[PDB]
């Protein structure tokens, strides 16, 4: 389950578990049509650690999603 | 040059035969020295 | 991924045994009807755009505020998103009717879609009905076809609705 | 003496050799001074067997040096072929994975990633398959667990510069050739002043890569094709960087891991400053 | 799981593609195949009682100390859990032959054989002798195709143990 | 170059494998179904000629306008690299038809159609046209299973326009 | 990737022609021999292990230089890769078998191998050999296998050994 | 250089063996069958320049490209180029022929060959052509011969082919 | 070519100086070995055969592999390269312990010749052992000769060491 286990081999300190609305920031299908992503990818669950924590936020923004929460990992 | 020239050639080309008498000329220093790789054979007797 | 015979197995399976003779014969029957199961899928890939464009043609004469501003099918990027779903489902509609079972169609495309649509402002019940369109004229090519050999396509006819109706359940 | 035809004429076995010579060997017959033509700074020849030890005897005396020998016939068959990769086959992981839908990603990201070494059953991350396999992470998180592990330090890090290691990064993480004498050194003081890992993370979170792989897809070729923002001589690179089907990254050479495109050659697609 | 059909559907979906007059080929294939496939199927599945008691007596015949006291081949509980496994692989093999291809063996038996069988201690070389005779006797229950797609699913498993 | 062969074997490649049963299976399929294919592919071939002429007359006949001055059914060089054009189509169906697949209009017609005839002004709506009428005349020269094959690749181009 | 039908309608193409009915019947051949073609890669791939086996034990019972300490084939790590690249090897000769062609073996395996292994210092002689004994195996179970129709195969016997011997000289 | 002869010496001797008598046999019939060698090898020969010229004839009627301005085959000075390494293939071909080997050929001839013809812009495609050609015609003559004692000649004739095929494989 | 002082005199130059004190005297210092410099390479040269021969016979004693078939110290010709090159390594070792300096070493003989051995496919690592050997016998000979005057030679052992341990470096 992304219900993470142990600490997702994140290492680092912390993990937050955060959750977007990913659009096709991530996830186009190879199709040949207009890059769409499963359906229930509508929230992306992640797990990340502390260091790398303020990079991904920028390039969720950047490439569009929103993020929806935001949880310590544990 | 001498007649020691002849007796090399003559005995190289007794042990070795007629292709590798042929490369001793084209290998030799002299060759490469006064024509290179890019120069046709020329006469050269009428310069010191 | 599962088709009609891989069902079989791993029901089987769950109860440790070889397959049941009631089992083996319904899959024979499977067999006995695939060159039809063919004409039928290839009913489909050969109108795929036709089938498209006009449950697309139709959905927008019926519902023509998606086409104004402030409509889910305005402006081109928009529109061409919705012709893209509809080629999507349709898509995993004829796998599932080449396969027999309809896993790939709800593992694939119909597993969470309403909620994507839901997030979008995507209206549900539009989607649908141009899901309910495309059945009617798949439906129609499946039937009424070049130069097929005569006979009766109605137990796949009804298979391939079964797909198009969860489909349209799933979502609306 | 160039690229050559045929390897023997008796029999022989030739040798392409190559070299870079002074005017001793090779000037023109002009009134002063000796030179050889520029742009035969490094000249290469085909000698068979026999001549071939006196020729390397008298190309070091007169000054040359000698950057290689090669087997003619080696060098004959041209350069790899490349349909296989020109467009390759996508592999992409699925949300309900199926079983053994995630055994076709495991092999290929391995294939992919590690660039074609064998990796043998002791050495497979087994850790780290088991959560893609539940769907913890996904195929570009476990593209980045590869990475960072000790396999991938110790066959393409440990034993090689670091400009060797960045152009393979390139090739594995993304799929092309490196563009630019630019990429490198920005790359080169990344890892000089955020480690290791950091530097492994900037390509797997650059707007490049997320763009072509998304997050579900493993890293495929894509560099025999036309990309943006490339410049044009990255297309050369990649005939420098992939050698064929059967070519693979391969730390276990006779001469070791070393470079593949030239220092020389990323400086003709542009140099700045920092 | 891994049939003619699955394959070309999976092959379809990653392209974004509708199935092609290619795919539909390759289909006809598998289907033109089942009869020859059922066959060996129905007759594996009868036999399956004997072919599974002979497969397991010829894995002591073949290695005798098996039987000893001390040993693997002893015991009800062992002798029991000997003929459940050879049963257990005849199973997947009918299941091979009705699927239309070697998903049934790929998902159920060939993923982690090697660790399960390294941890347990349980060599290949009996199974491999079971399937062996299993192979033996099948070349008198049946002939022709539905032979050949017997054979087909026996080696398959011969190889996936060396 | 797709093909049923091509296809199974870059499957297997893929995941570093021999061909097994399933892959076997799908190959008999193509190779079953080249007596239909290739009956097709010989009608085409031997009418190519009139084809090629009764579908570049509908398309000025359908669309009546191309023919008049100032248009690009009019003179000879517009008119002779039309005719070349549904020649080239036919070429490819054959080519199809003979290959057990769809790659030889994939890699020489479909791959940058689109831009193509976008660069150079030319409607899909002609060719499509030609092809439906292409498809009209095949019922009488072919039926069964050849004519499905004809069929199948004659509407996997109108698709591949659309 | 190429089959056999694919590179006659590659050079038809060259020429701006439909196949010739030249072509289309040595094409109509294959289809005649196809099933014994099944055959035959079915009896490479139900006998891969032993292949590469037999041909591996001969290999070392020829050349014991190389599982000394300083052989090609020393320690366990260098003869895992020379197995592994004998199943490689075998395997794309087993789809240039299903092809008709050996393009994917040229293509895939063979452009570059012998200036990758002078790179490694595996001594390319030897591994010439191991792909000789992997053919004389291979064509001796293509030759005599469980319960096929009797009839001539030396056509597809002499085709396999082609591409065997393709790789021998490729590599050598 | 090697001949048929040579090449078992060579394979013998990295067994460290005299030769077994399945090679002494192989080289028996060889020699069994070298009067009929002689006559193909003869007949090529005594066909050489009509074998080029026909070959000549038959490419630029089919690529009339090659001729014009801008084509690989024209001015004068190309034509001669073109019609030289016509007949440089054909003499390595017989120089195979007569010494049941193919190495003359790979290593003489065909080594690097096809890296050239790029270098040069020379369209490898029509060159492969030729050599097409150049078979055809020259197995022609091996087959219909002045007065040559009847009988069959087909072995010849396809390791003749090989050869052909390993020229035009080498360089399209 | 460099000897100890002209490589002096260049690092001087880069200076744009005259030597330094520092400099002047470490070349003093050769001087005043120099006697001890010559008795040296007379103990390599005056044994060279020797020297090459007893290596020779312990790296084939080693490595019994390279006098087999198969193995790159067979035929005679082989050989004769082999001890052909023991040769021509040892006599740039011993230039360069006239020298001072390892440049005409490095330049006229290691440079490029691992390249050429893996080219050959010559194993590397046997020619390494080879020149530690003749490094064991050479050193042998430099410490225990013909009545020559008793004192300390260490310094000079060492240095003509570090010559055979680059080119065994170079090399392997
Ligand atoms: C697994 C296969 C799969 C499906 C089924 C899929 C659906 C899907 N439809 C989407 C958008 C969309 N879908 C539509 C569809 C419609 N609009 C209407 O008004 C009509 C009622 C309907 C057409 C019948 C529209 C308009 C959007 C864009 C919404 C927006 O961005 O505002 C998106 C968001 C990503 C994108 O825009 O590409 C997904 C993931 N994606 C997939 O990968
Ligand atoms: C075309 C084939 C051919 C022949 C025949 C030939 C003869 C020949 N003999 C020569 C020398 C010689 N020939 C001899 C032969 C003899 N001395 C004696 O006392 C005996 C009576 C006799 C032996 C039976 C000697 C001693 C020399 C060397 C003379 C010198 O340099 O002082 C030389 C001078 C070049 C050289 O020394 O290599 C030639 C050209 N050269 C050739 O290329
Ligand atoms: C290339 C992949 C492929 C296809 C597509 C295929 C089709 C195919 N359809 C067939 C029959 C048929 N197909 C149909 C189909 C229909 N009948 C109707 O009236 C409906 C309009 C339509 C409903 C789907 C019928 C009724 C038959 C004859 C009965 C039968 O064979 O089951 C047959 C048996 C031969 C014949 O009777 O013509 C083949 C081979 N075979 C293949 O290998
Ligand atoms: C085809 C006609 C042709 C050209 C153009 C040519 C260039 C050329 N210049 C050379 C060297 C050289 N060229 C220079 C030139 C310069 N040094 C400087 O600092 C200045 C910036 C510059 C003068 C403006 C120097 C110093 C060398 C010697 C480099 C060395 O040996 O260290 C050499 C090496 C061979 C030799 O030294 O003779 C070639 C081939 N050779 C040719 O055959
Ligand atoms: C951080 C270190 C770490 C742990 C601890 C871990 C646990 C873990 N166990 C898993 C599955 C599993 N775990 C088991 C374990 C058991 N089955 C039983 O019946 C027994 C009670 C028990 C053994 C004692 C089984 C059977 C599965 C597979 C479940 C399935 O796919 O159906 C999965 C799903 C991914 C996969 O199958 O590889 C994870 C992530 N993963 C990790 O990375
Ligand atoms: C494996 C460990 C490792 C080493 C050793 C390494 C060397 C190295 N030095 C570089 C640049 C450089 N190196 C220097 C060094 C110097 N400039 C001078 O004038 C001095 C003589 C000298 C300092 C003592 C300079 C100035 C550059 C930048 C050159 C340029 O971009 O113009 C670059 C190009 C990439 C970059 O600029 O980051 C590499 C790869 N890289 C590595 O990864
Ligand atoms: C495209 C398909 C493909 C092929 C064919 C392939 C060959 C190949 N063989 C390799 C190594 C190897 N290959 C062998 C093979 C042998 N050793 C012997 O002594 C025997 C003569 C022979 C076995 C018959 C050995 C020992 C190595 C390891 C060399 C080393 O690391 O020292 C490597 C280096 C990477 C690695 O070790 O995994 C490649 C790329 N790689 C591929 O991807
Ligand atoms: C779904 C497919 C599937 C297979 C194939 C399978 C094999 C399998 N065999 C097992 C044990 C066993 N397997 C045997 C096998 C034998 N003993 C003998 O007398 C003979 C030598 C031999 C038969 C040829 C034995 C003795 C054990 C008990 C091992 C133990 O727990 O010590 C176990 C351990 C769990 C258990 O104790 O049951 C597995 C998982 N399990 C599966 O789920
Ligand atoms: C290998 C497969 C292949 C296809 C399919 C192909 C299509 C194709 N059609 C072209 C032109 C053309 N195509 C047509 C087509 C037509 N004119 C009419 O009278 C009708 C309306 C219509 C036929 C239905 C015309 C008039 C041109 C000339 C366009 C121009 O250059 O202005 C061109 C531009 C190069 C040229 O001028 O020849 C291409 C590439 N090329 C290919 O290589
Ligand atoms: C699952 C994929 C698949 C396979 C493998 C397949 C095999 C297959 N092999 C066949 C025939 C045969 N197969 C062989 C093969 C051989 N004869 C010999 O003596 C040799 C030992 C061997 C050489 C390869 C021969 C001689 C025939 C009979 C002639 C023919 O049908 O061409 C036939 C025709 C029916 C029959 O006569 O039995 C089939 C269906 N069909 C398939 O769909
Ligand atoms: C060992 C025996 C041998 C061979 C085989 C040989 C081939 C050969 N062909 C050459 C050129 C050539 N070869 C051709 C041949 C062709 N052009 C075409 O379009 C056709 C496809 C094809 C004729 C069938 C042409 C046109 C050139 C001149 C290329 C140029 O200079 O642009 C050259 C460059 C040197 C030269 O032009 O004389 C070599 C070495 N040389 C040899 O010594
Ligand atoms: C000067 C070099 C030289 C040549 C050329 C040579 C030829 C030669 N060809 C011979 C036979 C023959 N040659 C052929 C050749 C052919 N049969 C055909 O129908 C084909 C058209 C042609 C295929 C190549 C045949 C069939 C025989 C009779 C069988 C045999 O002796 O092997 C014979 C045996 C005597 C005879 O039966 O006439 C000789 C001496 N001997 C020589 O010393
Ligand atoms: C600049 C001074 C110089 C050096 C150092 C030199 C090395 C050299 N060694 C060569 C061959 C060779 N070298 C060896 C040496 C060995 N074989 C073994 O197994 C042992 C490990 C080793 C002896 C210790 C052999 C066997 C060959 C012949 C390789 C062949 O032709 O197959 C060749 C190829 C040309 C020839 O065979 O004459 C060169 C150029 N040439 C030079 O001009
Ligand atoms: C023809 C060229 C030439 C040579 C060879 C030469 C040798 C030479 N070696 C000498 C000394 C010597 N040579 C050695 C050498 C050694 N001592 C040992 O115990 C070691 C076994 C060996 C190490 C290399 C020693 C210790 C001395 C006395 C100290 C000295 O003069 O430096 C001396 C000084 C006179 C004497 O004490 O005998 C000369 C002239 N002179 C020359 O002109």
């Amino acid at each position: 389950m992304s219900v993470l286990t142990g600490d997702n081999q994140q290492r680092g300190s912390k993990l937050f578990k955060i959750t977007i609305a990913l659009s096709p920031t991530l996830a186009h299908h190879p199709w040949p049509g207009l890059d769409t992503h499963e359906p229930s990818q509508s929230s992306y669950s992640t797990i990340v650690s502390l260091e790398r924590l303020l990079p991904e936020m920028t390039r969720i923004k950047r490439n569009g999603g929103r993020i929806l929460e935001i949880t310590e990992g544990e | 040059y001498n007649q020691s020239e002849f007796v090399e050639h003559l005995d190289r080309y007794q042990k070795s035969g007629y292709d590798a008498e042929i490369d001793s000329y084209i290998d030799s220093d002299e060759y490469r020295r006064v024509f290179g790789e890019n120069t046709v054979p020329y006469f050269r007797g009428f310069k010191y | 991924m599962q088709d009609a015979f891989t069902k079989a197995i791993v029901a089987a399976d769950l109860r440790g045994s070889f397959l049941s003779e009631q089992e083996l014969n319904q899959l024979t029957n499977l067999v006995k009807e695939s060159n039809k199961r063919l004409d039928a899928v290839n009913a489909i890939t050969g109108n795929a755009a036709e089938i498209i464009s006009d449950a697309a043609h139709k959905l927008f004469a019926e519902q023509t505020d998606l086409i104004r501003p402030g409509g889910n099918a305005y402006p081109n990027r928009r529109m061409a998103a919705c012709l893209r779903d509809m080629e999507i489902i349709l898509r995993y509609v004829s796998y599932a009717l080449l396969a027999g079972d309809a896993s790939v169609l709800e593992d694939r495309c119909l597993n969470g879609l309403k909620e994507t649509y839901v997030a979008l402002g995507t209206p549900t019940r539009s989607v649908a009905r141009a899901v309910q369109l495309m059945k009617e004229t798949a439906i129609g090519y499946v039937n009424s076809p070049s130069g097929v050999t005569r006979g009766d396509c109605s137990a796949l006819v009804n298979e391939a609705a079964t797909y198009f109706d969860k489909a349209a359940a799933s979502i609306a | 003496m160039n690229v050559l035809t045929t390897s023997s004429q008796r029999g022989g076995k030739l040798f392409k050799v190559t070299m870079t010579l002074s005017p001793a060997l090779s000037h023109h017959p002009w009134p002063s001074l000796d030179t050889y033509e520029p742009s035969q700074n490094s000249y290469s020849v085909v000698v068979p067997l026999d001549r071939l030890l006196a020729e390397m005897t008298y190309i070091k005396n007169k000054g040359g040096r000698v950057l290689d020998i090669s087997p003619a016939d080696l060098e004959a068959l041209g350069p790899p072929d490349i349909s296989s990769v020109a467009i390759p086959l996508k592999v992409e992981l699925w949300a309900k994975a199926d079983v053994s839908d995630v055994q076709a990603a495991i092999v290929a990201a391995y294939k992919q990633i590690f660039g074609n070494t064998y990796v043998l059953e002791s050495e497979r991350l087994t850790s780290a398959e088991s959560l893609l396999r539940n769907g913890s992470i996904s195929v570009r998180e476990f593209v980045r667990l590869l990475a960072k592990s000790e396999l991938y330090k110790e066959r393409f890090f440990f034993c090689t510069s670091n400009n060797r290691f960045t152009e393979l990064n390139f090739k594995h993480f993304l799929g092309r050739a490196p563009y630019n004498q630019s990429e490198i050194a920005a790359h080169l003081d990344r890892y000089q002043t955020f480690g290791y890992d950091a530097e492994i993370d900037s390509y797997i979170d650059s707007d490049e890569y997320i763009q072509a792989f998304g997050e579900n897809v493993v890293p495929y070729y894509r560099g025999f094709k036309s990309q943006s923002g490339q410049t044009v001589e990255s297309f050369n690179r990649m005939f420098k960087l992939y050698r064929g089907d059967a070519g693979s990254d391969t730390n276990l050479n006779l001469q070791g891991q070393k470079r593949r495109v030239d220092p020389k050659n990323l400086l003709r697609s542009g140099r700045g400053i920092v | 799981m891994k049939t003619v059909i699955t394959e070309v559907i999976a092959s379809a979906d990653s392209q974004g593609r509708f199935l092609n007059n290619t795919e539909l080929q390759a289909a006809n294939g598998r289907f033109q195949r089942a009869t020859a496939s059922m066959e060996a199927a129905r007759a594996l599945t009868s036999n399956a009682d004997s072919l599974v008691k002979g497969a397991v007596q010829e894995v002591y015949n073949k290695f005798p100390y098996l039987t000893q006291p001390g040993q693997m081949g002893y015991g009800d509980t062992n002798q029991a859990k000997c003929a459940r496994d050879i049963s257990h692989y005849l199973r997947f093999i009918t299941y091979s032959l009705v699927a239309g291809g070697t998903g049934p063996l790929d998902d159920y038996i060939v993923a982690g054989l090697r660790e399960v069988n390294r941890t347990f201690n349980l060599s290949p070389s009996w199974y491999i002798e079971a399937l062996k005779h299993i192979k033996g006797k099948v070349g008198s229950q049946l002939s022709g195709q539905p032979l050949t797609e017997a054979n087909a699913y026996i080696d398959y498993c011969i190889n996936a143990l060396s």
